[PDB]
């Protein structure tokens, strides 16, 4: 599968809408039903997912929307210059946001997972918390309703034994 | 089924209320149960207990209406039968200006009064009696192509 | 008596009418001499740009990547059109190509200015008052309310733009040549004919004197015509502004177009192999573009 | 509201009338009143000769 | 005069089409309420937004007694319309909400078009440089 | 002069059944004057806010809490305090609902609460000032009286020209009267405005003399409709009293207690004032009878100076 | 008087009644114009 | 003076006005030819 | 009624129609 | 049971919303049919009490009856072009009928008269099903009839209108207790009460049940009545080359 | 009553003011019937004393009677396209008759002598009810005819039009007791006077 | 400084003016106005920081300070009215259509919003919503 | 039937044999590609909006999502040949009136 942080905001928007979430690794189809703030957000939201992801078993961190639009620029088509265009304002409104938040600084996001199909694993930022000294361990504390979300949906597919050497495994362990 | 229908009794005891049947036959109504009830127009110039002859006491028993039974005063008169040469013609008047019903200014409060004048009741060769016939008068009125005003 | 009351009651309120409406055309005029000094060096712009591509493509100079070249163009013009700042109206349909809407708009400004004049006889038909009833130009304001009436048709903008038949799709460079003789918001008539409207009614603050009923008749009918006159001529000019602002934004859109173009063009044959044609023709735009820039410097 | 339980429509005009006299029969007074509005689209209700 | 009343019989008011006339129904109601109701001080932006959304959802049940709304699409708009708002509050305001409440006349198109004919930077890019290429005298400073 | 709207005529006639006219409510005000004393004993009165969160000085609201249960729902400003320092009291739980949550009042309708407050904080200034700011408020206020009440007279009874341009006189004389009591008796006091109505009314200054040497007393309401009447150059209105001019201005406002605030307005003078501020501070108010006769002779340059003055004569009571 | 049921306090609403003429209609004044004697 | 085309011609049609060609084509309506 | 059953003054006038339409166009500008 | 009414409330609410729906359908179309019977006989003057409607004193009554068998109305060549000749045929249909009527009536007049503004003229709304409501739009119409008169649309989905198109005039912009509207629905609140009812004297339960208190009336005496058949025919077959293929010898 | 009515005064000028327009209507229908008897005659040139109208003595009369059903005379193969056609078979039938009456009569020729102004020619106004007024105001970017003949549209709703279009010529620019409008409303002030009669 | 400075193209005599707006933004985006205070005192804390950064525009090209320092005080009005509401038809369209309101919005969003918001009749059925709610919001708990 | 919804509304099926030698009508052959599209989009709207009224559907779909104004959006499923056609030009997912 592929995770794709989004913040709390970013998912509600998707829920009330009606955004068909098996089509957001679909750069064409989130592009279309996505603001230009959103795709910024979730590409900082992406940046600042602090654990890694059971790469053994092919759970992969999924490529911020801003860099499929960046290369979509770049490959000959009928829509490449719309898609610079979206490029440039990603750029000035992901460094507006980077100017605005900066001072976020030492603080750990809870998460909750929303498994969409087998290719996707929607991964909600929902409420901040500060966490300054071994802000490590405080994240791994507070996302314990994460891990045990992760561990219950991939083992639905993937070997128990090849699951428990796993890191997000560990985590749990560690949580609780 | 709210409907305050003047119910006849079988039994002829407030027929004197009611038009003669020779003129205008009573009609019959049922509600949603099995109860049915015999209708038929008010005769004209007539005194009455106007909720006491209604369907409501004949429906179901003779003295179910208490005083807690009252008239909705957005009321309406909703016909009129003509007399025409032997036959009867229905006019249909329910919606007009003149057909609501009035609060009477002197007296008591609850206090009722319809005041029906209208000069436009068109009596003419399309017209039909109670029956269904053209005959008689209305069949006169339409080899000469005239039309009369009530 | 209370006859004074109610004329001079009426003249004030029409005085206000019109001093609302010239400062708002004076904010319209400000933004208009902005607007047409750049518009000037758009278009000039935008004709060299395309002379310069006329040569570029009649000629094949750009060899077997023409065709290739040719879709990128296209891309552009999609990337463009699709501007979310082109409203789906038919004001700026016009603005951007369309025929048909733009006859319209131009007819609709051709008409205003001739019933400015009846604006100003009807004031001065209150001058003339203040039986001598005036026959009235009531007519004209027959047509004032169907002018006011299409132009809150064209200005309407919908939720999409299939709503609009023949509405300017990517091919909306191929009718630059339309955009060469600028289109003008007859403002200084306004200001002119309200400014005039005023300083006549401002000159029966004293007017003393008992009115005859047929006098007070004629100058109701005349107040009423005016205030209906005022607020058509106010939706139609709004109209006709914002095609003059459609219009500029359909110019820069195809400046741009071209701009785009040949930045394509450079970089394709940077690229690849270049010619010196290729090579003249880019120092040719170049200076075209550096014009431009100096223009708005 | 609950304690108006309906309204009342006052239709004001000027009726243009006809200069009748009461005869002594006076069944009714034979007056033919027209709305005024209706002069608009059947002007000849305003003949007078 | 109910809100749920007042606020229906204006909308309709609004030109009709067909089917799309949920959509810009939906999102006059949104831009209205989104920008009237007042911020509390003592709250940040995620509890704003739960009350805020609390009390949209309560007047567009009142104004489903009226006129029907898509109450779904609505919110959509609401909050959209919302976080814009509270973006300008903190953030960014943009140049176009000074000129137009505020001698000021050359406008943001007119340089975006110098821009994209040149091939260069836009406005909203020249502007993410000057807070970037001011971030170290900000920090620095108090 | 009436300093509070429980002084006028309209107030005296609600309240007052037995021997209604000329007689003060004492036993109505006296009533819920004590409950409020007695209630700011276990819970203090708290003040009444103003614009921006501010609250008026020597003032007070009765919130929709479960302590002001012995407390009367009255609907005009009562004094709790002396004749120096008076401390008004508006009840606000017709106003304000309290949240259950919380426990902060929310105000239901804010135009009605702003329409309260403002006429509080007038009439703060008027019991501690004295009546000097009502004189430089414009010529707003006095061309809409008596616009607005011979404007409903002139259509309901048909009335001619000369009976307009005389009741013009004789409300724009009882205007004033409210204003300086000295001008509420006949003498060369009355004379003294002849300059001042001619210029409002632009009526020639030989009709105005007449109209005024003919003027009895104008101490309230029921005096005005008396000269209406008496020396209005008309019969066809009849011997107008008091209770006839509230029905003729009952219609001309809505909102709570909205027939009430407008025939206070005719005597009570923060009160007609405050009628005017919002029918130039508000958009509501605008299908009123009085609000389109504000609109109609209020030009726009004098109806902004009005407001902006009005804000000094509230603010000023702020603290 | 068991049911009270409003009769009589009923909502009145005046309708709007203005006539006007411009001398004679647009129509008449076109194929007519007006000669003042 | 350019705009002095027929009202309502035919889908393909081809117009020529003032050195400049012009074909009605049903989606844009009146576009120049190049 | 408002003002009273006397047909005659259930008329509006038209002076007060002309001074309406007035307010009504001038408050428009001003909300405009 | 002892629960709140908050759900029953709920329940009977909605009956009690579609009640009013299905009213305001039956009493239009009933009082279609007071038209037709004022309308055939000899009315064709303002005149108090012959038509509920305040406005029957200032204005003619008038209604039109046509059937549209579109099989016999389109003209059409395209296969591209059968959407718009289908709209055509039915817009067309209506002018021609309502161009006189909108005459006949003296509409103008007493909407000029009433609401003062003498450049005001009523606006017409499309009144029809669900699926004749569909053809009435073209795209480039801007909602405009021949000269200036302008037209909305509304559909329903109520069995009484299975194929019927009724054009009714309303003012063009709706004022709080407007005269000129068409008809105008009264409402006053729903009463709903819940009492332990023992009816019979023998069986026992608590009826919680709503009182609908409201009035639909009627103000202008005008309609014209469109019966509009045979989209399936005109659409789901050729209807050219056809006709051509059939003169075969 | 010293001063009851205020606006029921004002019906006494409209009542008037309607009176002056039926009253040109009736002129105008009263006047094309006799034309019609005249031009149906044997009258086909100038003369005295034959109709009513200064120019009858310039100018030959001409008066041409169409009857248009519409059946016969459109012809359409698409739907949209029939309301264009509806309305230019009205249009062309009109040209149809309107030009040979032009050449046949000599108004033209009337205008240029009469008015001095050799550039100047007679412009048309047609003259509808509302039903069919809808059917000619096709667009006001046209209200033209072939060459340099120019119209112009205007309505009524009289009840004596119930299906009439009459087209009339008029001058361009009209002007004070102009003697080239078709026809002329001579109108002398209206007075309103009071007094107290003892009629009876 | 000045090298992204001499990115903002000539336009007129306006260098002086458009640099001047930039820098009010600049400062204005990374000074935020606590919710918690009214505008006095974090009004003016703002306005005293930014007053003293204008202390270093001798690095800088083009800079118009008593213009930018003009900018800068109606960017924290602005604010102000945007955290208590508003309604003013002028006002709302600005934000509406604007280049952050078309950063949040979706392309098929904005279509909407530039369809209500540039309607014939806008600015009237605006205004009258604004007053039904200023007059009523708080009716709902 | 199988569907929970068949006793909410009401079942409804139309099948039409589009054999285009009896649906399409033109007379230029350059338009042959939109009068074959057109026939049938046209055949479906004809046979689809009798369908939409009749099947009571929008009044299920409306008391079961709790929108008063949600209508569905229909579907068109055919092979890859058939979907060719469908023009789908830029947006033109209109049915009619208010449907997609």
């Amino acid at each position: 599968t592929q995770v794709l942080v989004m913040p709390k905001a970013v998912f509600e928007s998707y829920k009330t809408a009606g955004v068909q979430f098996n089509k957001l690794l679909d750069t064409n189809y989130i592009v279309s039903e996505t603001s230009v703030n959103d795709l910024a957000e979730i590409h900082q939201a992406l940046t600042a997912f602090p654990f890694l992801l059971p790469e053994k078993l092919d759970i992969k961190l999924a490529v911020s929307p801003i860099i499929k639009v960046a290369e979509l620029g770049e490959i000959d088509g009928p829509e490449q210059f719309k898609m610079k265009d979206l490029h440039n304002r990603l750029e000035s409104r992901l460094a507006t946001n980077e100017l605005r938040d900066a001072g976020n600084r030492n603080l750990v996001y809870d998460y909750y997972l929303y498994p969409v199909d087998e290719n996707l694993w929607v991964a909600v930022q929902q409420s901040a918390h500060i966490a300054s000294s071994d802000p490590r361990r405080v994240s791994i504390q507070l996302n314990h309703t994460f891990f045990d979300s992760m561990i219950n949906e991939m083992l639905n597919t993937r070997p128990r034994e090849s699951v428990a050497s796993t890191q997000i495994f560990t985590y749990y362990l560690e949580s609780c | 089924s709210i409907a305050l229908i003047p119910a006849l009794d079988p039994a002829g005891s407030n027929a004197d209320f009611f038009v003669d049947p020779a003129l205008v036959p009573p009609y019959t109504i049922k509600n949603e149960q099995n109860l049915t009830i015999t209708t038929a127009p008010l005769k004209a110039n007539v005194r009455l207990d106007l909720m006491g002859n209604s369907n409501a006491n004949l429906l179901i028993q003779r003295g179910m209406l208490e005083v807690s039974d009252t008239i909705d005063p957005a009321g309406r008169l909703k016909n009129l039968f003509v007399l025409l040469g032997g036959k009867v013609v229905k006019f249909k008047v329910d919606r007009l200006p003149r057909a609501v019903f009035q609060p009477d200014l002197v007296g008591d409060t609850r206090n009722a009064v319809i005041r029906f004048d209208s000069d436009d009741l068109v009596v003419s060769g399309d017209t039909t009696f109670i029956d269904g016939s053209a005959d008689g008068v209305i069949n006169d009125l339409k080899t000469a192509k005239l039309s009369l005003r009530l | 008596a209370t006859i004074i009351n109610t004329l001079k009651t009426w003249f004030e309120k029409l005085m206000e009418l019109f001093a609302k409406l010239i400062r708002w055309i004076s904010d319209f005029k400000k933004r208009d001499v902005v607007v047409a000094t750049r518009y000037g060096k758009i278009v000039r712009a935008v004709d060299q740009a395309r002379t310069l591509f006329q040569e570029l493509l009649v000629k094949n100079r750009l060899g077997n990547r023409k065709d290739a070249l040719l879709e990128k163009f296209d891309a552009i013009a999609q990337s463009i059109i699709d501007d979310p700042k082109i409203l789906a109206s038919r004001i700026y349909a016009a603005a951007f190509g369309s025929v048909y809407y733009q006859k319209e708009i131009i007819n609709i400004n051709n008409e205003a200015r001739t019933e400015l004049g009846t604006m100003e006889k009807l004031v001065g038909t209150i001058i003339e008052y203040v039986d001598y009833r005036a026959l009235m130009p009531i007519a004209n304001i027959r047509e004032i309310g169907k002018l006011a009436t299409r132009c809150n048709e064209l200005s309407t903008v919908y939720p999409d733009r299939s709503s609009i038949p023949d509405f300017p799709d990517k091919n909306f460079w191929k009718n630059s040549h339309l955009l060469k003789d600028r289109f003008v918001a007859p403002l200084d008539d306004l200001l002119k004919a309200y400014r005039n409207s005023s300083d006549a009614l401002r000159k029966l603050k004293q007017l003393s004197r008992n009115y005859s009923q047929e006098t007070i008749d004629a100058i109701g009918e005349s107040v009423q015509l005016i205030n209906t006159s005022l607020e058509g001529m106010r939706r139609i000019t709004d109209t006709m502004f914002e095609y003059s602002q459609a219009q500029y934004l359909a110019a820069s859109c195809v400046l741009n177009y071209y701009g785009k173009c040949a930045q394509v063009v450079s970089e394709d044959y940077k690229i690849h192999g270049f010619n010196d044609a290729i090579r003249e023709w880019q120092r040719r735009f170049d200076k075209v573009i550096d014009d431009f820039k100096r223009g708005y410097a | 509201n609950p304690i108006e339980g309906g309204v009342v429509q006052v239709l004001p005009y000027i009726a243009v009338m006809k200069d009748v006299y009461h005869e002594v029969s006076g069944v009714k007074m034979d007056n033919e009143e027209v709305n005024m509005v209706e002069a608009y689209r059947d002007p000849s209700i305003l003949d007078d000769e | 005069q109910q809100l749920g009343f007042e606020l229906s019989r204006i909308l309709k008011q609004l030109p009709n089409l067909g089917g799309s006339d949920r959509k810009t129904r939906a999102m006059l109601l949104a831009n209205a309420v989104a920008l009237q109701i007042p911020f509390e001080t003592l709250l940040d932006f995620d509890e704003q937004q739960d009350k805020a959304v609390a009390k949209f959802k309560k007047i567009l049940s009142k104004v489903n007694e009226n006129i029907a709304v898509d109450t779904k699409l609505a919110v959509t708009y609401f909050n959209n319309i919302l976080r814009i708002r509270q973006s300008l509050i903190t953030g960014i305001t943009d140049p176009c909400l000074v000129k137009a409440v505020l001698n000021d006349y050359l406008t943001v198109d007119d340089v975006n078009i110098v821009s994209a004919v040149v091939n260069g930077p836009d406005y909203n890019r020249i502007q993410a440089d000057m807070g970037n290429a001011l971030n170290q005298l900000i920090g620095s400073i108090d | 002069m009436f300093l509070l709207p429980y002084e006028t005529t309209v107030c005296k006639t609600l309240y007052n059944p037995t021997g209604g006219g000329k007689l003060y409510p004492k036993q109505y005000v006296d009533q819920i004057e004590n409950a409020i004393k007695k209630a700011n004993v276990y819970l203090p009165i708290p003040p009444v806010d103003a614009r921006n969160g501010e609250t008026l000085e020597h003032s007070g609201q009765i919130t929709p809490v479960d302590d002001f249960e012995d407390i009367k729902k009255f609907t005009q400003i009562v004094n709790i305090g002396d004749r120096d320092n008076p401390k008004l009291v508006v009840d606000a739980r017709l106003y304000k609902k309290i949240e259950q949550r919380t426990g902060i009042p929310r105000i239901i309708q804010q135009n009605e609460w702003q329409f309260q407050y403002i006429r509080m904080a007038l009439n703060i200034k008027l019991l501690r000032e004295g009546p000097d700011f009502l004189h430089r408020l414009g010529d707003i206020p006095v061309k809409v009286f008596y616009n607005w009440i011979s404007g409903i007279l002139t259509q309901k009874y048909s009335l001619p020209p000369e009976s307009t341009q005389a009741i013009w006189v004789i409300c724009a004389v009882y205007y004033f009267a409210m204003q300086d009591d000295d001008l509420t008796e006949p003498g060369q006091e009355r004379d003294r405005l002849i300059p001042i109505i001619s210029r409002l009314t632009y009526i020639p200054a030989g009709f105005i003399a007449d109209v005024i040497d003919t003027l009895g007393p104008l101490h309230n309401a029921g005096d005005l409709a008396y000269e209406i009447s008496t020396n209005g150059r008309s019969i066809r209105m009849g011997k107008l009293k008091f209770s006839d001019l509230q029905l003729l201005v009952s219609p001309s406002w809505f909102g709570t207690a909205s027939r009430e605030n407008v025939g206070v307005a005719l005597e009570h003078m923060p009160t007609y004032i405050t009628l005017i501020y919002m029918a130039l501070a508000d958009r509501s108010y605008r299908k009123t009878v009085l609000s389109q006769k504000v609109e109609m002779i209020s030009r726009s340059d004098d109806a902004s100076r009005f407001i902006n003055l009005v804000n000094e004569a509230v603010s000023s009571q702020f603290v | 008087n068991y049911n009270e049921k409003s009769q009589r306090d009923f909502r009145v609403v005046t309708i709007g009644y203005n006539l006007a003429a411009s001398r004679q209609d647009e129509f008449a004044e076109r194929i007519y114009p007006t000669t003042v004697i | 003076t350019t705009k002095d085309l027929p009202t309502d011609p035919e889908p393909g049609d081809t117009y020529h006005v003032n050195g400049v060609d012009w074909i009605y084509q049903e989606d844009g309506g009146w576009v120049t030819m190049q | 009624l408002d003002h009273g059953y006397d047909a005659t003054a259930l008329l509006e006038t038209t002076e007060d129609i002309i001074t309406g339409e007035l307010d009504d166009h001038l408050e428009s500008l001003s909300v405009e | 049971t002892d629960e709140g009414p908050g759900e029953v409330v709920k329940a009977l609410t909605v009956n009690t919303n579609i009640r009013n729906s299905n009213n305001a359908v039956k009493r239009m179309l009933n009082y279609l049919a007071q038209l037709r019977e004022v309308v055939h006989n000899g009315y064709n003057r303002p005149k108090f009490g012959i038509i509920e409607g305040a406005l029957s004193a200032v204005m003619r009554p008038t209604y039109r009856y046509k059937e549209l068998d579109l099989e016999k109305v389109i003209d059409t060549i395209k296969s591209k072009d059968r959407w718009d000749d289908v709209c055509a045929a039915i817009l067309n249909c209506v002018k021609a009928e309502l161009f006189p009527a909108h005459r006949d009536s003296n509409i103008e007049a007493a909407f000029r008269v009433i609401s003062g503004n003498q450049d005001e003229t009523p606006m017409y709304l499309f009144c029809s099903d669900k699926e004749i409501a569909n053809y009435l739009m073209t795209k480039g119409d801007d909602r405009t009839l021949g000269a200036y008169l302008k037209y909305d649309i509304v559909s329903t989905n109520n069995q009484l209108f299975d194929g019927k198109l009724v054009v009714i005039p309303t003012r063009a912009v709706q004022q709080e207790n407007d005269i000129l509207s068409w008809g105008q629905f009264f409402y006053v609140s729903t009463v709903i009460a819940d009492l332990p009812i023992t009816r019979g004297g023998h069986q026992v339960t608590r009826e919680i049940a709503a009182i609908p208190f409201n009035l639909h009336v009627n103000n202008i005496p005008f309609a014209l009545e469109f019966k509009i058949t045979g989209f399936q025919k005109v659409m789901g077959e050729t209807q050219f080359n056809g006709k051509l293929a059939d003169l075969k010898p």
